[PDB]
């Protein structure tokens, strides 16, 4: 053998980071995605007139 | 109900109130207006109810006082009742043409200027006082 180490140990840290960010984003997206209170028409826009 | 209806004397006394059929509507609609105002204050108002809120304000402004003072409405109060509604329905068209719909969007809280509520009520009451 003659080949020493290759790309890095820090690039593995970066790819672990992006893996964890995507996993956490999926985890957050799965459970807090749907919540609805109301969508009422805003047809008394008083800040234009009153 | 039947002895109320087919009694001619209740027909003499209940048709005795048709002289104020103009005053049945102009006050009965005010209760609907204030009820819809409270419902919108809670946050559950359809488009018709908010239209009825501005209609209640605008009609109760323009048409009621001269009808109260002279007993006959003919001419300028009618056309200014039309003109006021034609005036206020102008943010709706501009904010619908260059938009998807009338739904409030997301923005920063500091952008819209607020003003103390007592002054707003004072403005409305002064507008009423000046119109009467
Ligand atoms: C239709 C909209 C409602 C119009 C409301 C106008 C109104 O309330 O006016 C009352 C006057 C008559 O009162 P009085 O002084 O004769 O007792 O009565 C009127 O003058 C009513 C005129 C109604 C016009 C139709």
């Amino acid at each position: 053998p003659m080949e020493t180490q290759i790309i890095s140990d820090d690039t593995w840290k970066l790819v672990d980071e992006i893996w964890d960010k995507k996993v956490e984003e999926i985890k957050a997206e799965a459970v807090i995605q749907i919540e609805e209170e109301k969508k009422k028409p805003q047809i008394l826009m008083a800040t234009h007139f009153f | 109900t039947l002895t109320l209806v087919l009694d001619p004397f209740f027909w003499m006394y209940f048709s005795w109130t048709w002289l104020f059929w103009p005053w049945f509507i102009a006050v009965g609609l005010a209760g609907y207006g204030i009820y819809c105002f409270r419902k919108h204050w809670l946050g559950e108002a359809n488009a018709f109810e908010q239209l009825g809120i501005v209609t209640s304000v605008f009609t109760w402004l323009t048409l009621v006082p001269p009808a109260y003072f002279n007993g006959y409405l003919e001419g300028w109060p009618y056309v200014f009742f039309l003109a006021y509604h034609y005036f206020f329905f102008f943010n709706v068209s501009v904010r619908k043409r260059l938009y998807g719909d009338f739904y409030a969007r997301t923005h920063d809280p500091k952008w819209d200027v607020n003003t103390p509520l007592w002054s707003r009520i004072l403005f409305g009451v002064g507008i009423m006082v000046g119109h009467w």
